RNA sequence: AAACUGCGAAUGGCUCAUUAAAUCAGUUAUGGUUCCUUUGGUCGCUCGUACUUGGAUAACUGUGGUAAUUCUAGAGCUAAUACAUGCCGACGGGCGCUGACCCCCUUCGCGGGGGGGAUGCGUGCAUUUAUCAGUGGUGACUCUAGAUAACCUCGGGCCGAUCGCACGCCGGCGGCGACGACCCAUUCGAACGUCUGCCCUAUCAACUUUCGAUGGUAGUCGCCGUGCCUACCAUGGUGACCACGGGUGACGGGGAAUCAGGGUUCGAUUCCGGAGAGGGAGCCUGAGAAACGGCUACCACAUCCAAGGAAGGCAGCAGGCGCGCAAAUU
């Protein structure tokens, strides 16, 4: 499957453009082949189109299906992924775990070594792991919710009780002044 | 009738006329209740507003504006604009060097509610300041006093 | 871009002033959002202070108050009959504040006939369907029949309105400006204004 | 004369050995059946419960 | 370390080209608006996978291209307070409309009256509209609060899927903090208005209005008040109290020099305000720029080139050239 462009002048190929040669484009964030210096800045740049010619410096090819014979560079040796999964659910995925299995046990460890230095095992910190801390913060903020509700209850009761002591004296003043 | 000149219908935005009634109360009369407000500085809102039939949104009494700011007075000179007049304020500007004043004047365009009428060129009008009504019109006529020679 | 500034302008006397500063952000005008009747289309604009202005390119529904009987229902908009500002704006059928518009009688007539149990805008042919007869003729209990009967004194309608229902289309006017607001919402034309505008639109012929 | 057809291509996640666990270990833990895993879970859970009530006794001791 | 994220880069610094009721000063207003932050308020008021959810991407690994840059493509991985998605919980209800049926009083009975009630439909703050009534507040609201009907943007509003430190209590409970957050209020403001004030000129006496001049009515646009802009009407508005036009070796003030009293002259320059970043114009980002140590053009200038292309902005500090009577250390 055809992927990457480069042309004799060095420009990338942007998958949208339908031409052969250069096109001047205004690139914004999220577009291909430009990474912005300042937030929300656009640049005008030169982009070689998505159609393939003898003009190209370089052409990048993905391999979708392997047919028969093994190529020297691209097949025989397999290079591992460094860095297995850092998120809890991704781990439950890799190892097919029910919700009730300890993720802590299954995490991939990096077998770190160097000449002259003691052999190490590294493990990434798991994120989105339920844990005494996380569980605590929850009941914490709920507790704050109880507090607010209580406060509104007590304050309401209070001001209601105070309003009456003003109201009976307003009635006393109005009634006494009127009957006079 | 005769109140509605314009292409659009002429209303008093804060009053609901179409409140339904018995056919015994429809035979009595149609009197759409005025909205009028008491303007604050102690100008009694004229009789001709609260009874009157006209509709002007920019009038201080029967419409939406609030009178806050400077309160000025002047004399009416030119009224050919519809619902506005040009008044002139005179004063003496002191020149320090010569120790004397020179005369000066300024012309203000100022809006005039159709309740006041018979407002006649050369009579004293006291105005108060409003939020801008137009390009040159920032004021509003609060009360009209006749010229010294009225009969 | 479009500057709604005051300083490109003559003085009160009319001497042109030379602008002291070049155009400022906050004096900016935007392009006109004309609003047409069709399937709902809306574009959010970010304005001064970072608040969202909701802009309406195509509208269909609007909700309206039938003020006499004090209700409000969510209705489908049909057409622009009349505009005080511009005839051009009627022609392209553009929704602005205070232009005048035809709406479905339907949800109103439904509410009404549920409230008063009375016929509205029905043909003198009198032809009815089962749901209709079971809502209108219904069944009552003593306290009920007294309630409804007590309201029957109240409900009678301006001949103009009555006719409108018979045609299926009501005359209404838009109080909210869809351009900045995002909804075209408004009120049914009743009584004096209704008769007035009727006179204007008969005059349009 | 024209093209009416829009091709639908599929995405496949293959498997690679992740550094520190070769594909044999990944598949060793993956293909592990429900009996094995349920035993391991309940055993670790009970070991942890014992350590925890031991540390509750060690909270009330101090 | 890096990189993502958040914030800042709108201040400060420089200069005085433009600019003559403009800027600006004292004066007032915002009841006609926007406001990152800070400070306090709110944040189980809504009756309808959660002991935790989805996908991607950078650093990193690697394969690269181009003479050239703070250029960047393709392939592998993997995070969140990035993006998204989305619950339990309180919660039992209360209140509105509906009301199958039921009771009681009354009645010869119809009827009249008082109730009680299964059933659905609605249920908060913001949003937009209409109507009703008249807790608190003003010199004055079409104010604030209340009640009714509905509304609610797929280019979506609020309701915390987050972080740390102590560790304790009867398998449950919680102390302090950190970020967040709609909305009030507040602070810093900002933006438009009010009243009065400017140098010379008549060898400038009439000026503006088909292309908004002045006002009216309805809108559009805007953060809102406004010919700001459109549509339709009206024919206005300014002027010897000097309009309009021209000039200024004109940024305006606070001030300076000189002075008996009165003046005359100067204020580019360290404080306050305004404008501008070679000239014009136009936008992204944002609470806030029409920003220039952001960007996109055109004009004028000028740098690199492998001739395809790329990159510019000292009226910041130094310093250099030119101009000049005239001004300091890379
Ligand atoms: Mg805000
Ligand atoms: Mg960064
Ligand atoms: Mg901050
Ligand atoms: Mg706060
Ligand atoms: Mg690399
Ligand atoms: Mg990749
Ligand atoms: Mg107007
Ligand atoms: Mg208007
Ligand atoms: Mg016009
Ligand atoms: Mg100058
Ligand atoms: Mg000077
Ligand atoms: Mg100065
Ligand atoms: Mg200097
Ligand atoms: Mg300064
Ligand atoms: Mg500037
Ligand atoms: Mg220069
Ligand atoms: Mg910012
Ligand atoms: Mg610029
Ligand atoms: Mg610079
Ligand atoms: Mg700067
Ligand atoms: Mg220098
Ligand atoms: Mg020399
Ligand atoms: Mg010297």
């Amino acid at each position: 499957r055809i992927s990457g462009g480069n042309d004799k002048q060095g420009f990338p190929m942007k998958q949208g453009v339908l031409t052969h040669g250069r096109v001047r484009l205004l690139l914004s964030k999220g577009h291909s082949c430009y990474r912005p210096r300042r937030t929300g800045e656009r640049k005008r740049k030169s982009v070689r189109g998505c159609i393939v010619d003898a003009n190209l410096s370089v052409l990048n090819l993905v391999i979708v299906k392997k047919g028969e014979k093994d190529i020297p560079g691209l097949t025989d040796t397999t290079v591992p992924r460094r860095l297995g999964p850092k998120r809890a659910s991704r781990i439950r995925k890799l190892f097919n775990l029910s919700k009730e299995d300890d993720v802590r046990q299954y995490v991939v460890r990096k077998p770190l070594n160097k000449e002259g230095k003691k052999p190490r095992t590294k493990a990434p910190k798991i994120q989105r792991l339920v844990t005494p801390r996380v569980l605590q913060h929850k009941r914490r903020r709920i507790a704050l919710k109880k507090q607010r509700t209580k406060k509104n209850k007590e304050e309401a009761a209070e001001y209601a009780k105070l309003l009456a002591k003003r109201m009976k004296e307003a009635r006393e003043k109005r009634q006494e002044q009127i009957a006079k | 009738a005769d109140i509605q000149t314009e292409r659009a219908y002429q209303k008093q935005p804060t009053i609901f006329q179409n409140k339904k009634r018995v056919l015994l109360g429809e035979t009595g009369k149609e009197k759409l209740p005025r909205y009028y407000k008491n303007i604050g500085l102690g100008f009694k809102t004229p009789k001709e507003a609260i009874e009157g039939t006209y509709i002007d949104k920019k009038c201080p009494f029967t419409g939406n504006v609030s009178i806050r700011g400077r309160i000025l007075s002047g004399v009416v000179t030119k009224m050919k604009m519809q619902r506005t007049i040009v008044i002139r304020r005179d004063y003496l500007h002191y020149i320090r060097k010569y120790n004397r004043f020179e005369k000066r004047h300024k012309n203000m365009s100022v809006h005039l509610s159709p309740c006041f009428r018979d407002v006649q060129i050369g009579d004293i009008v006291t105005v108060g300041e409003c939020r801008p009504l137009s390009k040159t019109v920032r004021f509003n006529v609060l009360k009209v006093t006749k010229a010294a020679g009225t009969k | 871009g479009i500057s709604r500034d005051n300083w490109h302008k003559r003085r009160k006397t009319g001497g042109k002033r030379k602008p002291y500063h070049k155009k400022r952000k906050y004096e900016l005008g935007r392009p006109a959002a004309n609003t047409k009747i069709g399937p709902r289309r809306i574009h959010t604009v970010r304005v001064r202070g970072g608040n969202k202005k909701y802009r309406a390119l195509r509208l269909d529904v609007g909700n309206f108050s039938w003020g006499s009987e004090c209700c409000t229902r969510k209705t489908r908009i049909i057409d622009v009959v009349y505009n005080a500002s511009n005839n051009e704006l009627v022609r392209t059928k553009t929704l602005v504040k205070n232009c005048i518009v035809l709406i479905d009688s339907t949800p109103y007539r439904q509410w009404y006939e549920s409230h008063y149990a009375l016929p509205l805008g029905r043909k003198k042919g009198a032809k009815l369907t089962p749901e209709e007869e079971e809502i209108l003729n219904k069944k009552r209990s003593k306290k009920i029949q007294k309630k409804y009967d007590e309201r029957k004194k109240n409900a009678k309608i301006s001949s103009l309105l009555e006719e409108q229902f018979q045609q299926g289309k009501l005359l209404a006017c838009i109080a909210s400006r869809p351009g900045q607001c995002g909804r075209a919402d408004g009120y049914v034309l009743e009584g004096k204004e209704l008769e007035f505008y009727l006179r204007k639109i008969k005059a349009r012929k | 004369x024209x093209x009416x057809x829009x091709x639908x291509x599929x995405x496949x996640x293959x498997q690679r050995a992740i550094t520190g666990a070769s594909l044999a270990d990944i598949m060793a833990k993956r293909n592990q059946k429900p009996e094995v895993r349920k035993a391991q879970r309940e055993q670790a859970i009970r070991a942890a419960k014992e350590a925890k009530k031991a540390k509750q006794a060690s909270k009330k001791t101090a």
